[PDB]
């Protein structure tokens, strides 16, 4: 709920931006600000909700922990084990987001 | 008070944590776990004296040295008014000067004593190590705090003297012999560590 | 007037509870002409009023 | 237009939203926090004070439940 | 056990330097300057 | 035989109590010259007289010079440790004493030389509370000899 | 075995610690506002 | 007695609370003879699960009973204001 | 205690060597008799200059009046003091600014009676007395108001803690000048001596007889000069200061005293103070009881400089070094009004 | 058959015992002369009566001697442990409780002397109180007599 | 079969039953002297009727006493260490409860004989709030006395 | 079977009891006796009332003398330590307990008696919030009641 | 053969040379810059001269330098403590002489440039005192060095 | 062959390095900004001299992050203790003497920065008393290269 | 083959890192609140310049969060201990290092306020002033994460 | 720490606000950093705790 209502308050900034006529406030601000947030923090909704359909008890062992991945996921740390990954091709996608 | 509230704190909990472990130990009846002799052993006797010879030169200097603030500070102020002073009364900072070199000479005397043991286990050795050990701990801590309270005490009447001085330049030769008892405390201590040390060897 | 009595229920999410604030909220209203229409020197009655 | 100045406060700007973002994020976790508060006041009043209203004594329980109801009433508005 | 000759020599020489320290920090501590200048 | 450490108690017998007793005296002293030297100011007829306290406070270091001397002399290393502890003892019971007698040495001297600076009569009488004071730094001595030769 | 090194390092790490943050505790604690420009007011 | 229409009028208030509150209790522990599953059970508990039935069945006799109390009150204090 | 005489000297050694010193500067016996052997005030100048007195009255008007000699007097030590004051640290600082509230106190009551009776305060100030000093603004540019006065004291006055006694402005309009000013400086007498207290070592020794000497001197002098105005006993009784000898018990009986007797009656049960009930002859003729009071305050103040580690100095000094300006003063005026066998009327300063 | 360190103890009795005593009195001496030296400004006739409280300090000193001397007669090598056990009990009981009685006559003898300086009827009422002082003493002494031979 | 750690238990207790009282009743004593010194200037008729708090004071160290000698005339050699734990607290209790006493007689003897000296209505105020203090004391005489022989 | 020094926890237990019980009613008394006199002065007539405070502190003491008798009868040398250990918390939650109630009967009284002289109607006020205090004292001797048996 | 730890008691003396002294040097400068800054205002005639005091407590803290590199150069893996111990003596023999005298000079810099200003002729008495109180810290190196090839 | 735990000792010397020239360079920084904000409230054309206090504050704590990383950069896993040792002696050398240096720094900021604004021509000397503190915090440094090397 | 405990030093650092730098930030914004106060009353034009201080405190807290989260993400059951005294080492290095930095922003914030309400030319020094504050906590975080690292 | 904090921000703060209301949103900016203080103990808990 914070991170979705977090970026409906960027959002009206863009209209606002428009209003005044500032294409510099949209092209310099808004556009890197929505995406940073969107890349950071909207992913991690994501996966929330990608873990509650995407495992069962029939995984729970070894089941990811939602809160390692985020803080790896910053760090660019890949451990070769110890970590299940929630999918297939993850690291490149944590990689290119940050 | 921030600061005494703190020594006051760890003061009480260190002893209070030592009777503890004190009334402790003896109620459960452990096997004599706590040994004084255990520690005064295994301490090797080069702590103990290389302390005292330490201890014997720079606490005869923190003597020395507070004493000679304490008159330092009472003969400028007074000089203000009396220039008379510096003449005779720096004599209180010569009383500081040989209560430090008390201490110096103790210390010196006490270090030339020092040797190797080429020794491994305490047991059946260096019993005499051990007392010349002692001894020079002894010896040096004694003539270090000797020394220490000589000069806060030649510098509290010597600050006296140079007051006396400033008003009236009649009374700083008669005031001058509690100094001299001053500075025989700190000799006393000299005499004692001599003979502390009189019969020690090492090695 | 959505969104912050939305994230209060949140914080605040228990129906017996949500009964008393409401049905307060509800007396408030229904005298509201005879609340409003008088001297409330309580700023504490008024506040919430 | 003074360069040196905008250049600053465009810094800051930048500071402060990326920043925030990971401090705002984390502050939403005051829904949590009070919500879990809630609930457990509302048990720990439920459980120490009305549970006690119930008895296997029948009259007992019943006028018992009246005054310690009120009690309960009564911090539960509180 | 709890302690062993080379802790122990340690800490009975760390303490004594400990004191040492204190002494001198705690008269730095207690160092204050000046309200106000003399004159002019 | 004579165990080993046995002689630490000892050595600290005879440190305690000169550096106890010098503590005393230092006090003893330093009290007394500060009262002698506001005396002196005021009137110097009576600095002579003023002096004893002094001496008092010295005696209370020579209290502590005998015991720790008697000791120093009797340290040796092959001591059957029981000597050591009436040693400790007897060092500890001068010192402390004697530091007791100090204390009281200067507060009575300092209070005194005022007093007299005032009233002249009050000579009498600070000399013999003087006098009690040493008396005090004495039965410490006379304790550590018993022990020091027992 | 070797009791005497844990022990020892974790007694005097945590009382350090747990010193420093009893004197930064109290030097907090009586914070000193100035008791001025409104507060003489105020009281 | 008076004893302040502000107090009495707080008297409604609770006494109508219970009254609704008491009842409903009361039914729930009568319907599901549960959620609370606090009916006080013996320790000594045989293979009999109509006792648990009979244990619920007095603890909602007990809810009614205190909304009676309740009745009484909302009552008298309803005079009070009225009075007041 | 063990307290002084060892840090003391760290921070306050200078100072205590340089007010002994200023000390040794007060005019002896020896040097007022040689002042009285004049008779001529251009003479007492003369002799003046013999001593750390001197070269201060040149350059000024070619005839010297005893207006100006007294000015002159205030000035130097007010100077000595100011400079004790600025070399100083807080743990000494703090004493001082005692000292300076007494000034500070009698320069506020000018203040307000000025502000009640539209008075600037451009035209106050010069009239106050040194050390006194406000460098602070707000109590200057009040705009005669009253409350801007009450308001700029309250915050940025020092002396704003002890007004807690006398509040709300309604006490400064309706309470005598003189009740307020005795109301205050009893405050400043009881914070004062706690303070003392709390430096629970030499200070408190030499410096607290000196304070309740004070408190009970003026529990006497107010009870008997109460006698002739409209005062209630109560009120009077709120002006006794706590901090003497008189408050456990005999305060009571000064409060309810209607006749100097009563008052002689409570002075009998403290004999340092019946024999200056006894010395005040009060003839027609005579010394009289502020006369031996203030005998007695100089030699307890003289006795404080018989203690070399403490600050109780710095208060002796400005009060004997006051006394002293009053006796030179003395001095100056019987000789412009030629009464030679009053001029005996000094208090000696040793 | 008896344990080595035994005598330890003991020792600490007699010296405790000294250096407690000689605390206390040293104290009540202390204060007894400051006293003394601040009233017999006013009041020079009352210096020979004013001196008792010093007397009655002397006397905690002389019960610590007494101990301390008993203890060290009593203190051999072979001790039997229990019996050092009693006398460092004897030593502490007689040391300590002069020191508690030193402190009373300390302050007592300060406010006394003033007081009867300023009221001469006060006499009797310090003496009183400063025999209980003696008493308080006395009571140390007895616990350490009825110890130090059990 | 008997621990010899177990005397020293024992004998702690006697001492610490007159240690603790005598620093109780020392307390006691001085506050109580100093108020009647400064009351005598003006009520000098009162002396003799306001040296109660010190005599009751005495009887807190007598509590003490009472108990240290019990204590010490059962010690023996052969303790069954249980005994001896019991008059450690029969010793503790009857000691540390006579020192809250002490206070108390001491602060209230202080503050009512100042007070008496103005409001003579206080004497039997006075004296009731310290028969409560001696109350409490003889309440740790109680716990002692059930201990010591249990 | 079990350690011959378990009983060591009990009887600290009815000797803590006693103890601080007694330290707590000894505060509460003597800030009670401190308000009393200066109040007395105002007025004699509530000198009589005001006494309640000091009552109350002395129930608070005996709450502890209860507890401590209870520990002390049921504590042997054959302990089950299990009940040593409730012993020492009985005596520990009663005494400190207490120990808190003493402060608030003491500053409370002191407060109440002081305040009641300028305001009659306050000392309903005051008895009523001293049965608070008195009532959490109850509470400590509640627990340890239960722990006592338990 | 060499007894492990052997190495961390030399370091400390390396470690206590420089620390203490630089303790010592900072408190030195510390007192002499606030009494340059409050003399120089009035008489900025006398600002160099006024430095001296800052130079010598520099100096103090050379002596630490030199031997805390001393020991530094000193040490080795193999050390046989009996050298480590000699180190560890000369680093804290210079450290607290070093200290001490920084003290001196600081708190006599401070009053003697302050004193200076007021009286030119005590500028020789005070350069001669505060030389005294580098000689101090040079003893301490003296020693130092001394016991360093000991 | 290596003692375990070994690198504990170099580890809290890296750290020590950085806090203990942090809490200098605060402490410096504090007191010269107390000073300048006091100061140039009156004299703004001074506000950017006033600051060198502050910088040289910063160069303590670089120090500290130079001799820091340079213990950081030294550590391994199977270190031989001895070197741990030298990294410790290194760590706290400067950590503690830049601590000195800071309350140098601050100290005389303070006093100077102030005092320059009343008096302009002590600005140089104020520096050249400020070098000698950079100067203490450097003689840590190089003690602390020549042991992290050793 | 791993120490047991050896995970307790690595998990004391994750907290050590956040308690001590939270500490900081806590006294840093106290500091400036009270300052930001005084001015606003005064003038509340400045009132959202003078924040600035609180907002560089906050920075000093998430240096600390970063490291403790750093550690905490580092932490295992099986560790090697070096890895854990590093961990330990880092985070006490940013916790005590920004809480040195937490007292150096509030003082200087709330001096350097408190002075632009009277000069508003003093805001860019004091900027420059809090930006050595800030950057005395970057350099702890600095050397933590090279240890962390390690 | 964060308690320390709002507690001394609080009372300077409601005392100012009173002297002049401007003072509320400083004061509201103040508090919510004092705050964060205690999110951020949280939010390593909740990472230590899982861990």
């Amino acid at each position: 709920l914070g991170i979705i209502h977090m970026l409906f308050g960027v959002s009206l900034s863009l209209f606002n931006h428009i209003y005044f006529k500032k294409p510099l406030n949209i092209y310099f601000g808004f556009i890197p600000e929505i995406i940073f947030m969107s890349s950071l923090f909207g992913y991690l909704v994501i996966l929330i909700f990608y873990k509650w359909t995407a495992y069962d008890a029939h995984s729970s062992r070894n089941a990811p922990s939602l809160l390692i991945h985020f803080i790896n996921m910053f760090l660019f740390s890949y451990p070769e084990s110890g970590n299940a990954m929630l999918y297939s091709g993850q690291k490149g996608i944590q990689c290119f987001l940050i | 008070t921030g600061l005494e509230l703190l020594y006051l704190g760890i003061f009480v909990a260190f002893w209070a944590c030592m009777i503890v472990v004190g009334i402790c130990y003896t109620i459960f009846d452990l096997g004599f776990r706590f040994d004084v002799a255990w520690f005064l052993t295994e301490t090797s006797p080069f702590m103990w004296s290389n302390l005292g010879i330490g201890l014997a030169i720079s606490l005869s200097v923190v003597g020395a040295a507070w004493g000679i603030y304490i008159t330092g500070s009472s003969i400028i102020g007074g000089g203000v008014k009396a220039p008379r002073i510096k003449t005779k009364n720096l004599v209180s900072i010569i009383f500081c000067e040989a209560v430090a070199i008390y201490g110096i000479i103790m210390a010196i005397v006490i270090s030339n004593m020092a040797e190797p043991f080429s020794a491994t286990d305490p047991k059946a050795i260096g019993h005499r190590n051990y007392h010349a050990g002692y001894s020079m701990f002894g010896a040096g801590l004694t003539v270090g705090l000797s020394n220490l309270f000589c000069g806060v005490c030649v510098g509290i009447v010597g600050s006296g003297a140079a007051l006396a001085d400033a008003q009236n330049p009649s009374l700083f030769v008669k005031i001058l012999i509690v100094e001299i008892f001053g500075s025989a405390i700190g000799l006393f201590g000299v005499i004692v560590a001599i003979l502390q040390t009189s019969r020690v060897k090492m090695g | 007037v959505i969104t912050f009595p939305f994230l209060f229920a949140v914080m605040f999410g228990d129906f017996g509870h949500g009964i008393l604030m409401t049905l307060f909220a509800v007396w408030m209203v229904l005298r509201e002409s005879r609340i409003l229409s008088q001297k409330n020197e309580n700023e504490m009655f008024s506040m919430v009023f | 237009f003074d360069f040196g100045d905008t250049m600053v406060h465009q810094a800051i700007h930048t500071i402060e939203y990326c920043l925030g973002c990971i401090s705002n994020t984390a502050s939403y976790l005051r829904l949590w926090a009070l919500s879990l508060a809630h609930a457990q006041l509302s048990e720990v009043l439920w459980t120490m004070v009305i549970h006690i209203g119930l008895h296997v004594r029948s009259l007992a329980g019943g006028l018992g439940l009246f005054f310690i109801f009120a009690a309960f009433a009564t911090l539960t508005v509180a | 056990g709890f302690f062993s000759p080379g802790i122990w020599m340690g800490l009975l020489t760390t303490l004594f330097m400990l004191f040492i320290f204190t002494y001198g920090l705690h008269m730095i501590l207690s160092l204050k300057t000046m309200d106000r200048f003399d004159d002019r | 035989n004579n165990p080993e450490y046995s002689s630490f108690f000892g050595v600290m017998g005879a440190s305690s109590a000169m550096v106890f007793s010098a503590m005393g005296a230092a006090y003893g002293t330093a009290k007394s010259g500060t009262g002698i030297a506001a005396m002196s100011v005021m009137r110097p007829e009576l600095i002579m007289k003023s002096i004893i306290p002094v001496v008092m406070a010295g005696i209370i270091a020579i209290y502590g010079l005998v015991v720790a001397v008697l000791i120093a002399n009797s340290l040796t290393d092959g001591i059957t440790l029981y000597r050591s502890f009436l040693q400790l003892g007897a060092g500890l019971s001068v010192g402390l004493s004697g530091l007791a007698a100090g204390f009281a040495i200067g507060i009575v001297g300092d209070a005194g030389v005022r007093g007299t600076a005032q009233q002249p009569r009050l000579f009498v009488g600070m000399i013999l509370i003087l006098i009690f004071a040493e008396v005090l730094g004495l039965y410490g001595l006379i304790v550590a000899l018993i022990l020091s030769t027992k | 075995l070797e009791y005497s090194v844990v022990f020892n390092l974790v007694l005097w790490i945590m009382t350090g610690l747990a010193l420093a943050v009893i004197i930064t505790s109290y030097n907090i604690w009586n914070m000193d506002p100035g008791y001025d420009s409104i507060i003489y007011r105020m009281t | 007695l008076c004893c302040g229409p502000k107090l009495a009028a707080c008297g409604i208030v609770l006494s109508a609370w219970g009254v609704i509150m008491l009842i409903m209790l009361g039914i729930f522990f009568n319907v599901h003879s549960l959620i609370e599953d606090v009916p006080f059970t013996e320790k000594d508990f045989e293979n009999g699960p109509q006792n648990i039935y009979n244990l619920y069945e007095q603890v909602s006799y007990n809810c009614f009973i205190a909304a009676g109390l309740y009745l009484l009150l909302g009552g008298f204090s309803f005079c009070q204001v009225r009075l007041n | 205690s063990f307290f002084p005489e060892l840090y003391f000297n760290v921070d306050n050694g200078y100072l205590e060597g340089l007010v002994r010193g200023l000390k040794a500067g007060v005019l002896s016996q020896a040097d007022y008799l040689n002042l009285v052997q004049c008779e001529t005030l251009e003479d007492l100048k003369l002799h003046l200059q013999s001593t750390d007195y001197g070269n201060f009255l040149a350059n000024e008007a070619s005839p010297l009046t005893v207006s100006v000699i007294d000015d002159k007097l205030k000035e130097k030590m007010v100077v000595e003091f100011r400079h004790m004051r600025n070399h100083a640290y807080e743990p000494l600082a703090s004493f001082l600014d005692f000292i300076t509230y007494s000034y500070m106190i009698d320069n506020v009551i000018l203040l307000i009676t000025g502000t009640l009776h539209q008075r600037s305060i451009a035209e106050l100030v010069p009239k106050c007395h040194p050390l006194g000093s406000f460098e602070q603004m707000e109590a200057v540019n009040i705009a005669q108001t009253p409350a801007e006065l009450y308001n700029a004291i309250l915050v940025d006055t020092p002396l704003a803690a002890f007004f807690q006694d006398c509040i709300s402005e309604q006490d400064l309009d309706e309470m005598n000048i003189e009740i307020i000013r005795n109301t205050l400086y009893k405050a400043y007498l009881e914070s004062f001596y706690k303070f003392c207290t709390l430096l629970g070592g030499t200070t408190a020794d030499a410096m607290c007889p000196i304070l309740e000497f004070e408190a009970d001197r003026r529990a006497f002098i107010i009870t008997i000069n109460s006698f002739g105005t409209e005062l209630s006993k109560e009120d009077r009784a709120k002006l006794f200061p706590h901090c003497g000898r008189l408050y456990p018990e005999g305060l009571a009986q000064l409060a309810r005293a209607d006749d100097y007797e009563q008052v002689k009656n409570v002075a009998d049960y403290y004999p340092e103070y019946k024999l200056l009930f006894e010395g005040a002859g009060s003839n027609p003729g005579d010394k009289t009881l502020e006369d031996r009071f203030f005998e007695h305050e100089v030699k307890l103040n003289k006795l404080a400089f018989l203690n070399q580690f403490h600050f109780g100095v710095f208060y002796a000094f400005v009060k004997l070094k006051e006394q002293e300006c009053r006796n030179i003063v003395w001095i100056a005026e019987c000789i412009a009004q030629r009464h030679r066998a009053k001029i005996d009327n000094y208090i000696p300063i040793f």
